[PDB]
């Protein structure tokens, strides 16, 4: 929609519309539907990922074994970035497999977010009604109804803690990358980054 | 003009020996008071900082980065020798903080003090636990100057102690080091 | 197209193309006759330029390729 | 009625008002005899391609370079991916978009009474939209582009060099750089 | 003044500053400066330019023991010249200019030699171009010729000034 | 505006005029305001050359490292001559193009001063209005409203003041950079200029 009417805004840069750049004054609503979406689909893969990279760091891995003959540990025993390169390449395959089913399934909804859908409101059965292809009733969001207890003014505050929550991600994802690759970059990684 | 900070010790009226003000607006007099509470504030912490480590103080208990080889107690009772011993990640982090937070306090208040506002009220990093989330208004102006008077006086103590540092047996009480 | 470094070989062609260009007839229409640039500009546009180009192109290779089998260029 | 570019050639009276990039810059009267949808067909594929081929030889030069490339400038990029063999790869989406899309739009631009303009293949996927300001940054973008591209090759041949494509890098862009010494002697 | 002669190129009137716009009754003056400068630097161009192929024969004072063909090219041809011949020279463009071209009447500043054209010194033993419109072109290809010989025979002595020759570089 | 009426005059050279050359009065008034526009330009760089070289000839240099290895004092070690060429390439490129984006923001201003605008009324923000441009508000002239408590009187006083100051520091920097190049000038510009 109108990007004067969305859920950003946020006290950090005052209280008004950030963008200093006018990125969403040339661009028409279609295109701010489509920024919002890749905005909080980045925000939650950075949220997903900095949880990760502080697991890997912190060396904390599973009791058991990844494949037989490679122990959890055995991939964990350096840095996170040196763990993806150590998980076997079919493990690997079925991770972006499952993403790739849930990309597609997500896309495949019927109101678009950008031809009347909401951006960044993933629906709680992206494999549902697909002739061919079953599925449990497993939400993709909130398996467990938790925000169902939320009223629309904490479901408010939260999407906002959400978008805030999603921005701060971002950046330290990519602190945390670039403090690896670019050594002495990011002072706050110590070795293991 | 009229503001805040005026009372005591100079008879209820501005010090201005020297003009600095009749050439000074309502945006000139507000960047006045900003930084005039900036300056203060900084210089607060800094004689806090100095008196607590070069005299006694327990100092942080721990190693300060794991890595490099350096110790808390490694690096001296010294002001200005114990900074340079701060690692430069560390400088860093503590440059790049402050340079955020101002950032942040000049793009985060939209009345800016510059264009309406009020000097010296800048977003967060005051009170988290609310201490002051009941006081009148009448004794609010009295802790501002409180403050205020403090923190020239904190300024005096920091070039007081940046002045015996590096000319020896200024500041008399001050010793050569 | 431009020669390498030459600076006679590229009066020849520019000469060439002027003289051409002035010595056109296109039905009895000339500069060289007396005849006005703007209406041959109006009866026949870019063709008068292509065309004129063109021969001239033609003759300074011919006069070029002449005056480098002498001695020259 | 005098040109806007040309204050003393007469307006080409091809070009009114409409199609966004009008300057009224038209010597040789070249709207008269080449139709002026193709004319614009050729201007946007030159647009894009000199774009394009801009932001890849200044990306290249600056050292950006996807796994099992040669590691060259771009000036010897091209014979280094023509002898590892896979530059004739680029070739089949090229040949794809340009049939597929060109031949048809070009032969309709000829034939077709109501067709596209040059530059609109109704492409738009995010949906920024097409506004009449919006072509007229295209088309200055592309115009630049174009003759930032002629240039950048033809220095990037003489200099054999790094990115700024000038003898003496950008100190031959900025001549304070250089020795003020000379130029306060004579004050 | 915008219809006047020198006022057909591709600018047409270019009066930046507006010299004539401020002061329309000074443009007599300032072209008939204007003749004069162009036809003296369209003197100096072909100098420049015939000096360096052509060199007449023989001494130029068969008492300094100097030749013509001696004389290298430009200004330091002009610094080899006796000083009778450089008062020779003096002499021959001071009776030129103050008694048989008189570009100026007036005691001082001088305006324009009465109701004559501005420049339209020599008179009866010169060619009088009839059929008017022969006459402007004739008019504005001279002025248009001393502009551009204006700014060539300044660029030769740019180029004079700081090297031993009015070439360029590169050229 | 008019020769006439503009804030030059001065009561050195008797209250009038002081144009000796005709120039005011053999041009019209476009290039009359091009030449007040040039000679505030030109008193104002001239104000700030001369106070930059009595600094650098006093080797009053700022405490600190100027590039990481060279200290202000080795190039400011000679005198103000030898000092824009001891100064790294960088940061010659720095200040040129900050001057570079200032002339051209003052130049693409509603009303040109030639056209309708002030000669010599520089806009206190030159880079604001540009899009997908954003800068703070910092005033160009007066980032401090110190002309805020002056009346329109004081104003033009000090206008007066301003051009009689840029004429004197246009003399002044050439009498400077005239006394080193030509030693013996100018009195009282002893060695280190
Ligand atoms: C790619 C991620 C991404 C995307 C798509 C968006 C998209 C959006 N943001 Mg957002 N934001 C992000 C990351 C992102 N943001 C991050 C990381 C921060 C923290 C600094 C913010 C902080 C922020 C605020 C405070 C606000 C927004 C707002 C908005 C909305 C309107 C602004 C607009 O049109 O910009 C469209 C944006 C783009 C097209 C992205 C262009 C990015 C360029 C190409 C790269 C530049 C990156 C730069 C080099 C820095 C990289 C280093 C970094 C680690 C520091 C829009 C939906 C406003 C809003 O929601 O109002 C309703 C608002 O008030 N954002
Ligand atoms: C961007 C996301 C991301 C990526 C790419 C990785 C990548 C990796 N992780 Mg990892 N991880 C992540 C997020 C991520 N993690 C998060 C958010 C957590 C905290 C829960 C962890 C906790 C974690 C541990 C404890 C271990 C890894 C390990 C690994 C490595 C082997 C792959 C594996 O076993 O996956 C395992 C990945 C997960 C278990 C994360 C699942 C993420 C989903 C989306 C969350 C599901 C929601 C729900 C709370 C999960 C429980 C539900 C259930 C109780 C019903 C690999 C480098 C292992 C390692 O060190 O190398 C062998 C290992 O032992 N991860
Ligand atoms: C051996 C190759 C093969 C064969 C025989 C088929 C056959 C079929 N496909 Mg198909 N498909 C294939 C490869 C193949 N596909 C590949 C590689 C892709 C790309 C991923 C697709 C994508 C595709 C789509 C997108 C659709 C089909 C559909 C169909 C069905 C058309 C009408 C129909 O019965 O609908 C009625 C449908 C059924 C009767 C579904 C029953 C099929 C189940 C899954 C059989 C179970 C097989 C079992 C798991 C063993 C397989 C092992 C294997 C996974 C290793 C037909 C059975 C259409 C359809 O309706 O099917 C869902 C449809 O929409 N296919
Ligand atoms: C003004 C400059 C100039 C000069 C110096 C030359 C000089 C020359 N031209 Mg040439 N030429 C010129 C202009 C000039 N041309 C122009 C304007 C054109 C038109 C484009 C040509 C087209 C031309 C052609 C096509 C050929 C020459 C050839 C020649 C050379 C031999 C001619 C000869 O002996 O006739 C030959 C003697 C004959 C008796 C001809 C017999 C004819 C029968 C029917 C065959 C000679 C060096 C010839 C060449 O290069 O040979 C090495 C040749 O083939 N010229
Ligand atoms: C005018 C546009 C243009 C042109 C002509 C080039 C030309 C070149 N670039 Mg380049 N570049 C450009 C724009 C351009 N660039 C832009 C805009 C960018 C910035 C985004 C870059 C960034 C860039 C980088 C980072 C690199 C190059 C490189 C190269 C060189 C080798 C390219 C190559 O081998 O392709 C090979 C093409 C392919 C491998 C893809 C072909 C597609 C295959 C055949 C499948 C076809 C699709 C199929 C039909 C359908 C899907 C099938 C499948 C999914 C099942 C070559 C000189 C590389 C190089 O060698 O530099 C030294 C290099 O590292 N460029
Ligand atoms: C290049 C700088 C510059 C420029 C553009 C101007 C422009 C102007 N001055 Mg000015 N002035 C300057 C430098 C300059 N001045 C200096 C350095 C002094 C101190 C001596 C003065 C002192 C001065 C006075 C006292 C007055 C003016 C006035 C004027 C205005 C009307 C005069 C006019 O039309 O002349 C147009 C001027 C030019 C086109 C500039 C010509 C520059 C020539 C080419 C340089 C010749 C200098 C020569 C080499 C000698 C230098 C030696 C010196 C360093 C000692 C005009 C806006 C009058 C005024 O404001 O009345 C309203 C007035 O009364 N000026
Ligand atoms: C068995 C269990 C079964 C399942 C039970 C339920 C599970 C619950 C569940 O999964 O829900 C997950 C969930 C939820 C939920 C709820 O629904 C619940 C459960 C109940 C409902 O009412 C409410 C909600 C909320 C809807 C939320 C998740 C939020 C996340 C992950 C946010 C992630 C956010 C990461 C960030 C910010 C990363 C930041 C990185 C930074 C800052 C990096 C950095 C640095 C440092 C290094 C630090 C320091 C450095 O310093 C310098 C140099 O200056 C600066 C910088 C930038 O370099
Ligand atoms: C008896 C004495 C007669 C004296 C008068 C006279 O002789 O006039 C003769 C005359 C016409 C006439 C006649 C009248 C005058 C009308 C009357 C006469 O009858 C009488 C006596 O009444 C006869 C007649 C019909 O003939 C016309 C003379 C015209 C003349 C002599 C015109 C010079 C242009 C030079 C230019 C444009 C240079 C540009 C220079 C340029 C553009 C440059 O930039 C130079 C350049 O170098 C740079 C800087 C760098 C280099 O890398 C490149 C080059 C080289 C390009
Ligand atoms: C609701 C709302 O308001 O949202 C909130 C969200 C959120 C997150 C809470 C907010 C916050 C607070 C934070 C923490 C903001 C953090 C911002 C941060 C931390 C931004 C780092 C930038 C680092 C950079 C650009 C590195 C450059 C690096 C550069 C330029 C290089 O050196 C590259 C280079 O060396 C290479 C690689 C080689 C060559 O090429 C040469 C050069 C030299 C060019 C906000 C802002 O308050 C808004
Ligand atoms: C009204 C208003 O607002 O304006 C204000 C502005 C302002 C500036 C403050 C005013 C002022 C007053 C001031 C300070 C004026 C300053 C004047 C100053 C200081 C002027 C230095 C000249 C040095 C020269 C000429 C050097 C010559 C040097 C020459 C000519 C040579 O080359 C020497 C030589 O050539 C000979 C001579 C013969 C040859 O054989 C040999 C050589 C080649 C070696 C005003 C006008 O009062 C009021």
């Amino acid at each position: 929609a109108l990007v004067d009417s969305m859920e950003g805004v946020g006290e950090e840069t005052g209280g008004q519309i950030w963008d200093p750049l006018g990125i969403s004054e040339a661009v028409s609503d279609e295109a701010v539907m489509w920024f919002r979406a890749s905005e909080l689909k980045h925000g939650r893969v950075a949220m997903l990922a900095s949880v990760g990279y502080l697991v890997g760091a912190a060396k904390i891995s599973f009791p058991g074994e990844l494949a037989k003959g490679v122990t959890f540990a055995s991939v964990a025993a350096n840095g996170p970035y040196q763990a993806w390169d150590a998980v076997p390449q079919a493990g690997k395959l079925q991770i972006l497999s499952i993403i790739l089913a849930l990309e597609w399934a997500t896309e495949a909804k019927k109101p678009h977010y950008m031809r009347g859908g909401v951006p960044g409101k993933i629906e709680q059965l992206p494999f549902d009604g697909i002739q061919g292809l079953w599925a449990p009733k497993i939400k993709f969001w909130d398996p467990l109804n938790f925000t169902g207890a939320l009223s629309a003014e904490q479901k408010a505050r939260k999407r906002k803690a959400e978008l805030k929550n999603g921005r701060l991600a971002m950046i330290g994802i990519i602190s945390f990358i670039t403090g690896h690759n670019l050594p002495g970059s990011v002072p706050a990684l110590d070795s293991s980054f | 003009s009229d503001m805040e900070g005026t009372g005591p010790e100079t008879g209820g009226k501005v010090f201005d020996p020297m003009g600095l003000s009749k050439i000074a607006s309502a945006e000139t007099l507000a960047w006045y008071r900003a930084a005039e509470l900036k300056h203060s504030r900084v210089a607060m912490a800094a004689v806090t900082g100095w008196a607590w480590v070069s005299s006694g103080g327990p100092l942080f208990p721990g190693y300060l980065s794991v890595e490099q080889g350096v110790t808390f107690e490694s690096l001296g009772r010294d002001g200005y020798a114990a900074w340079a011993a701060v690692p430069e990640a560390g400088k860093f982090q503590i440059l790049g903080v402050i340079g955020i937070l101002e950032i942040l306090s000049e793009s985060a208040v939209k009345p800016h003090y510059m264009a309406g506002g009020t000097p010296g009220k800048v977003p967060l990093l005051w009170d988290p636990l609310g201490f002051t989330a009941k006081l009148s208004p009448e004794t609010l102006a009295r802790k501002r100057l409180a403050e205020l008077k403090n923190g020239r006086l904190a300024m005096i103590g920091v070039m007081s102690l940046v002045s015996a540092h590096f000319i020896p047996n200024s500041v008399p009480l001050l010793p050569g080091s | 197209p431009i020669p390498q470094f030459n600076p006679a070989k590229a009066f020849i062609m520019m000469f060439s193309n002027i003289l051409i260009i002035c010595t056109m007839s296109i039905q009895g229409k000339s500069l060289a006759r007396g005849t006005p640039h703007d209406e041959m500009v109006e009866s026949f546009g870019i063709t008068w330029l292509l065309a004129g180009t063109s021969l001239g192109h033609i003759v300074g290779a011919g006069a070029i390729l002449g005056c480098t089998a002498a001695g020259f260029l | 009625a005098k040109s806007k570019a040309i204050p003393f050639l007469d307006a080409p009276p091809a070009l009114d008002g409409t199609m966004a990039g009008d300057k009224g810059f038209d010597p040789l009267l070249l709207s008269n005899v080449v139709p002026i949808q193709w004319a614009r067909e050729a201007e946007l594929k030159h647009a894009r391609i000199c774009m394009l081929a801009v932001v890849g030889w200044v990306t290249v030069d600056l050292g950006f370079t996807v796994p099992y490339a040669p590691q060259v400038s771009s000036l010897a990029a091209h014979d280094a991916a023509v002898d590892k063999g896979v530059f004739l790869g680029l070739l089949i989406p090229i040949a794809l978009v340009e049939v597929l899309a060109g031949i048809p739009k070009c032969f309709q631009i000829m034939n077709e009474p109501d067709a596209s303009p040059g530059g609109d293949y109704k492409f738009d996927p995010l949906g920024i939209g097409a506004s009449a300001e919006m072509q007229e940054k295209e088309i200055s973008n592309g115009r630049l582009a174009m003759l930032a591209f002629s240039g950048i090759v033809t220095q990037a041949a003489l200099t054999q060099g790094p990115f700024p494509y000038t003898y003496n890098g950008v100190e031959d862009l900025v001549p304070p750089m250089q020795s003020v010494q000379g130029a306060l002697s004579i004050l | 003044v915008e219809t006047e002669l020198g006022a057909t190129g591709p600018l047409g009137y270019w009066d930046p500053f507006g010299f004539s716009v401020r002061n329309p009754e000074r443009f007599n003056r300032y072209r008939a400066v204007e003749l004069k400068h162009g036809r003296i630097a369209m003197a100096a161009t072909t100098g420049y330019m015939v000096q360096s192929f052509l060199r007449w024969p023989g001494y130029l004072s068969t008492s300094a023991n100097i030749k013509f063909a001696d004389l290298p090219n430009g200004i330091a041809a002009f610094k080899a010249i006796p000083p009778a011949g450089l008062f020779q020279i003096l002499l021959f463009i001071g009776a030129m200019e103050a008694f048989t071209w008189r570009y100026y009447e007036g005691p001082w500043p001088g305006k324009v030699p009465e109701g004559k054209a501005p420049g339209d010194v020599a008179g009866d033993l010169w060619v009088r171009y009839t059929d008017p419109e022969e006459k402007a072109f004739k008019l504005n290809a001279e002025i248009n010729n001393g502009r551009a010989a204006m700014m060539g025979s300044l660029g030769m002595l740019m180029h004079d000034h700081i090297l031993g020759t009015w070439v360029p570089p590169g050229f």
